[PDB]
RNA sequence: GCGAUAACGAACGAGACCUUAACCUACUAAAUAGUGCUGCUAGCAUUUGCUGGUAUAGUCACUUCUUAGAGGGACUAUCGAUUUCAAGUCGAUGGAAGUUUGAGGCAAUAACAGGUCUGUGAUGCCCUUAGACGUUCUGGGCCGCACGCGCGCUACACUGACGGAGCCAGCGAGUAUAAGCCUUGGCCGAGAGGUCUGGGAAAUCUUGUGAAACUCCGUCGUGCUGGGGAUAGAGCAUUGUAAUUGUUGCUCUUCAACGAGGAAUUCCUAGUAAGCGCAAGUCAUCAGCUUGCGUUGAUUACGUCCCUGCCCUUUGUACACACCG
């Protein structure tokens, strides 16, 4: 059925990390984090025990406290080490599901890793061209 | 459109000159009548011959006709 | 009493059929049952292939076609008179195997 | 054998066989009532056979069919002409001659293609072409 | 179609049928011009099928980027080329090929 | 945001769908999106709720097109 | 006169045999289903993410129960949709095996499905009393 | 060794790993049904072999 | 070895496709018509029809002898698994593959190529044939190549009735 | 031609 | 073709022809096709019924369906009208078939300095032939990217995306001491994929290729948004001696252009266009490509010489390298 709330409109317009707009489903809402998908919202969502069904505003301080938890900490609420973005890292080898800025941080650590050793990919990236063996001759207008 | 060539004209008019008094003016009759006479080696230039001196004959009977 | 099946194959119709008309006739002169002919739907290898030698002028193609008929006839009859029926019957065009 | 027919249906390449013997007023497509069978809409077309001669003609007789090919629109206009083809063998060769007239003239009044199979098939696709007619774009210059 | 009958009896009271058979010979516009452009005027048949497709067109462009489903828009588009007036896509196209092709004789 | 519906309900919504959806000869979905400015899901949960209600009696249904008359 | 699953729309049959069969609560429901895919060409899990396996058994079973001695491979292929391949045209794909075959091997120990002679599996002689029975409750209404 | 470097590159799963039977080309060859022809020396012997055009 | 029906066949056109080339190639001054094996349980028969059949069986059947083992061992069959005879053509002008050696022939030595085209046709009628069409091309008599033909009779050209006749 | 394949220059 | 005639009789082309699609309950036979009956069975109902299962022995019957050979069938048949009453033409009735029944293969004379010497152990001549322009080995290139153009694929959303459910064709292809073919079943992993068996040299198994569009019931709800899936990082595999310049497959994440396209221009008349997949060739791996095949299936003509052209006659010409004169 329908709730018929009064006096909790819920538009709480600023939540979780980003400024996720609350009118819209919690899986689709998740996704605007810097490093959360679709899939892994859901996966998240589904986790942590809450319907995926009311918008976001909906959500209170122990929903998302343990929103927080699971995205950082995916290695503890049986997540499958295979769902999760930067596996086994080039520095310890562990599993690690970057969120928002330390995601551009690991990719600039990447780059910079790449360019050091003066490798074919790090240098066309350091150019500024596709690294993916793409053809450039026409297709590369843009 | 269907016009029929010289072949199958030069055929029947062959057929009414020399066998007249045998052929008739219904065309399943004709057929069998030509299969007898000719030895057209195809089921479809058989047919068309009989079927243009079928009708060859049904302007006959209205009258002498010239070429024949 | 065996279950001698004779299967046979070429690529000319008229050829065929006339040698199996004659295996049938072998048969009938002695009294071979005859469950078959049995007639396999025909084989049709074909190839398309490019007219030209190289690659200029306009796009055409070749449709080159080899036809493969295959029958089958299940004779019950003691084992001698099969090899006779069989190996008298070397109609050119035709290859006949013999199987029990 | 006490009271059976056999007659078929065509469309594009979907092939209805259909097995009327002497029943009870059983309407069945491959084991499932005329009522449904994948579709919502195209029922009707099938309830044709029906609908334009009354429920009265199947009183003793029993159907079945073993439609195979083509796709679902083609395997409903096969079906439906192949009933309406037994229905009208059953009455040719047991009821009435009279009768298969006056049901062969409801349909022919209604459908020809009851009685008259569509004769149509997919011209061959020709090479410089994407399809039978259709042309691979031309670039002057 | 069916939920196009249906949305236009539920708003019609007369016959959606006839609703629709009055908008189509109500939406076949009778002066148009051929080439300035001699007008000449419109066989039956042809003012019949632009009556359709120009019905089709409106539903189809109201149905772009709107909410309202491609039936509902069929069902306004329908009710006001029946009722004659002009505030039907293919009605405001029955005005303009007439009051151009006057000017064409 | 062209559009700008309501995305949830609170007591003048209320209070407004039953003071004006009798007074409707057609509702399908839309139809509330266009004369309520509210928002799809929404305008769905409340056809199903008022459909359950003695308001609007469906006319024939559909996955993708509901069809609701007059409560008489 | 009685009635089987041949006489139901397939959308109700698999509705109250998947729901009924959860209300059991027997069937070994696989610790991943809220992790895994269904398609390997799918890119959503299903919405109704708390009870689709029940769905998909009930959906499983009644396609043994229609037919005889079908496979894993046969339902992969059966339950493959079209992968979208991006700027790629569009191609069938295989579904998910392990979900299939869990799914096969919960409804062997519920004793819904046997392991039939030379490959596949058929259906129990209590799984057919099961599904007909079932069956006959929604015609009644 | 000599007779080691000569040739010893694999030419199998490859261009170079199959030829015409007449002319010996690796280019555009014919293999289906094992006819291993390239196709201008197939449009000259399908008489020879039993291929023919009908259609 | 096992060859599919599809298999089998394809091979066995391609093997007579390449023992064609080969009795051309071996027989061209004896004006070798064709071939023609006949499949039996053990021995395939083979037949060469050429215009000189004393160019085979040379000196007591030497050049028969000789090719038999030429074939056996380059196909890898049983010696004893083929037979190849040779019978003269009936009507040499009315072959198209003699009448093209003979012509051959004639330009080698050093004949003019109107007569030899003419020689050719004149034959051809002689034997009894409805039709008979020579055509030479390539640089006649200068430096730029031309074409001439050379008719007699009459000639269809499209349909099937080309393939027969 | 082909550019006319040229004379070629030793380093060895 | 009817005809006209300084011609008359001919020949090639056209048409015939051949292949294929459509019709046959009318012959011939199917244990590699099917339908029944009859056994042995199962769930429902107990009326002997409704759904199925199994029996290549039941020493069962048959050929509507399917297969393929022998044929038949359209000839514009009958009828109503116009036409030198002539060749034809337009409508009806009959019919599977009434545009040449639909679709193709074949296809004259004369030519082009059209393409191919890079298919060829087809070739003349010129060149080169031992530090080789022969051949072979290692590595790279043909993929390089301010930029211009052609054939395409995917899209710009609600006639829509997804999520479950329904699960409907047709053309074909397949190997064994492989260096391995189609691969079924069983078992593992989310998937990619791995492994143990089994069938098939094939109307027998893969395969009813349960294809995809499409139908239903749900989530989304007009926005660059669950539209669109570039670019990029991490990871898991597969083929291969070798994946770096990502071969390809799968998982998570990154979420770019693009809101229907200017001047221009291509293709198309019915089971056609458009949509949608599928198979085969290339193939160790790789299909946004071709060659075919089917599924769904239209709007608009059924005319014209305005444009682009083609055919025939008359006419003019200072053109013949033929008006690009
Ligand atoms: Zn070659």
């Amino acid at each position: 059925l329908v709730v018929q709330e009064q006096g909790s409109f819920q538009h709480i317009l600023r939540l979780l990390n980003t400024n996720i707009d609350g009118r819209i489903k919690i899986m689709y809402a998740l996704t605007k984090i810097r490093g959360v998908g679709r899939r892994y919202a859901n996966l998240v969502c589904k986790k942590a025990d809450v319907e995926l069904t009311k918008r976001a505003g909906e959500l209170t301080q122990e929903e998302l406290e343990r929103i927080v938890t699971i995205m950082q900490n995916p290695t503890n609420y049986k997540i499958p080490a295979w769902f999760l973005n930067r596996q086994k890292d080039q520095v310890d080898g562990k599993d690690y599901h970057v969120l928002a800025n330390n995601l551009e941080s690991k990719l600039r650590d990447d780059l910079e890793r790449l360019k050091k050793i003066r490798s074919h990919r790090g240098i066309r990236h350091f150019w500024g061209l596709k690294v993916r063996g793409q053809h450039t001759k026409t297709t590369s207008r843009g | 459109g269907r016009v029929r060539t010289k072949t199958v004209k030069r055929a029947s008019k062959v057929l009414i000159e020399r066998f007249y008094p045998k052929l008739t003016l219904d065309f399943e009759t004709n057929k069998r009548l030509t299969s007898e006479i000719a030895v057209i080696q195809s089921k479809r230039l058989r047919n068309k011959i009989a079927g243009y001196t079928t009708h060859l004959m049904k302007r006959i009977q209205k009258g002498p006709v010239r070429g024949i | 009493i065996h279950k001698i099946r004779i299967t046979l194959t070429s690529t000319k119709v008229k050829q065929l059929e006339n040698v199996s008309a004659n295996i049938i006739r072998n048969a009938a002169q002695y009294n071979i049952v005859k469950k078959g002919p049995v007639r396999m739907p025909t084989k049709v290898l074909k190839i398309t292939t490019r007219k030209t030698p190289n690659g200029e002028g306009s796009k055409t193609w070749d449709a080159y076609e080899m036809r493969i008929h295959k029958r089958v006839i299940d004779l019950q009859a003691p084992a001698s008179t099969v090899k006779r029926i069989t190996q008298i019957t070397i109609e050119p065009g035709v290859d006949v195997e013999v199987t029990i | 054998s006490t009271q059976s027919v056999q007659t078929f249906g065509k469309k594009k390449t979907a092939t209805a066989v259909a097995h009327v013997k002497a029943g009870k007023g059983l309407i069945k497509i491959n084991g499932s009532p005329i009522t449904l069978v994948q579709p919502e809409i195209l029922r009707f077309k099938v309830y044709e056979p029906l609908t334009l001669v009354g429920l009265d003609k199947f009183q003793g007789i029993d159907i079945r069919v073993k439609v195979t090919g083509g796709g679902h629109v083609s395997q409903v206009y096969a079906i439906r002409q192949a009933i309406a083809k037994g229905l009208v063998a059953y009455h040719q060769k047991y009821v009435d001659e009279a009768s298969k007239n006056e049901l062969k003239k409801i349909f022919a009044s209604y459908d020809k293609t009851l009685l008259v199979a569509d004769s149509r098939r997919m011209e061959p696709k020709k090479f410089g072409g994407r399809g039978a007619r259709a042309r691979f774009q031309k670039s002057y210059r | 179609v069916k939920h196009a009958l249906e949305i236009i009896h539920v708003l019609t009271e007369q016959n959606p049928i006839q609703v629709v058979v009055d908008a189509i010979v109500n939406s076949g516009a009778r002066e148009d011009s051929t080439r300035r452009r001699q007008a000449v005027d419109v066989s039956p048949l042809r003012r019949v099928n632009q009556a359709i497709a120009l019905l089709t067109i409106g539903a189809r462009e109201a149905s772009f980027r709107n909410i309202k489903t491609i039936a509902e828009c069929l069902a306004e588009e329908l009710i006001n080329a029946a009722k004659g007036s002009s505030t039907s896509y293919a009605i405001k196209k029955k005005d303009e090929l007439e009051r151009v092709a006057k000017s064409n004789r | 945001d062209k559009a700008q519906h309501i995305v949830i309900l609170d007591q003048e919504k209320y209070d407004r769908i039953l003071k004006d959806v009798p007074t409707y000869k057609y509702v399908s979905v839309s139809v509330l999106v266009d004369r309520l400015k509210i928002g799809g899901s929404l305008a769905r949960v409340a056809l199903r709720q008022l459909e359950e209600d003695g308001i609007i009696t469906p006319v024939l249904k559909h996955s993708k097109q509901a069809i609701y008359t007059r409560a008489q | 006169p009685g009635v089987s699953v041949r006489d139901v729309p397939a959308q109700d049959f698999i509705n109250a045999y998947a729901q009924f069969l959860q209300r059991q609560g027997k069937l070994e429901v696989p610790g991943y289903v809220d992790i895994v895919k269904t398609s390997a060409g799918n890119d959503l899990p299903p919405q109704e993410a708390e009870t689709w396996f029940y769905k998909r058994a009930a959906s499983i079973a009644r396609h043994i129960y229609l037919r005889k001695q079908v496979g894993v491979g046969a339902l992969n292929k059966l339950y493959g949709g079209a992968k979208n391949r991006g700027f790629r045209p569009h191609k069938h794909v295989d579904a998910s095996g392990s979900i299939n075959r869990k799914c096969v091997q919960a409804l062997q120990k519920i004793g819904v499905l046997e392991i039939s002679p030379k490959g596949g599996r058929r259906i129990s002689e209590n799984g057919q009393r099961d599904l007909d029975r079932i069956a006959a409750q929604t015609l009644e209404e | 060794a000599h007779e080691n470097v000569w040739f010893s590159h694999p030419r199998n799963f490859g261009k170079g790993s199959r030829q015409c039977r007449h002319c010996s080309s690796h280019s555009g060859l014919i293999r289906k049904y094992g006819l291993d022809l390239c196709r201008q020396c197939f449009r000259e012997k399908a008489a020879d072999i039993g291929f023919n055009k009908y259609r | 070895a096992i060859l599919s029906k599809k298999k089998k066949l394809v091979a066995d056109g391609v093997f007579y496709a390449e023992l064609n080339e080969f009795f051309t190639r071996e027989l061209a001054e004896q004006g070798y018509a064709g071939v023609e094996v006949r499949k039996t349980p053990s021995k395939l028969e083979v037949i060469v029809k050429a215009s000189n059949t004393q160019g085979v069986l040379g000196e007591q059947g030497r050049r028969i002898h000789e090719l038999t083992s030429l074939i056996v061992k380059r196909f890898k069959l049983s010696p004893e698994g083929i037979a190849i005879y040779a019978e003269r053509v009936e009507e040499r002008g009315l072959s198209a593959a003699v009448q093209a050696e003979a012509l051959k022939a004639k330009l080698l030595s050093g004949l003019p190529i109107r007569r030899a085209a003419y020689g050719v046709l004149r034959f051809a009628m002689g034997a009894g044939a409805k039709g008979v069409e020579v055509v030479i091309s390539g640089k006649l008599r200068a430096a730029r190549a031309k074409s001439q033909k050379y008719a007699d009779g009459f000639m269809i050209h499209s349909g099937q009735p080309t393939r027969d006749f | 031609g082909g550019k006319k394949r040229k004379k070629k220059v030793y380093t060895t």
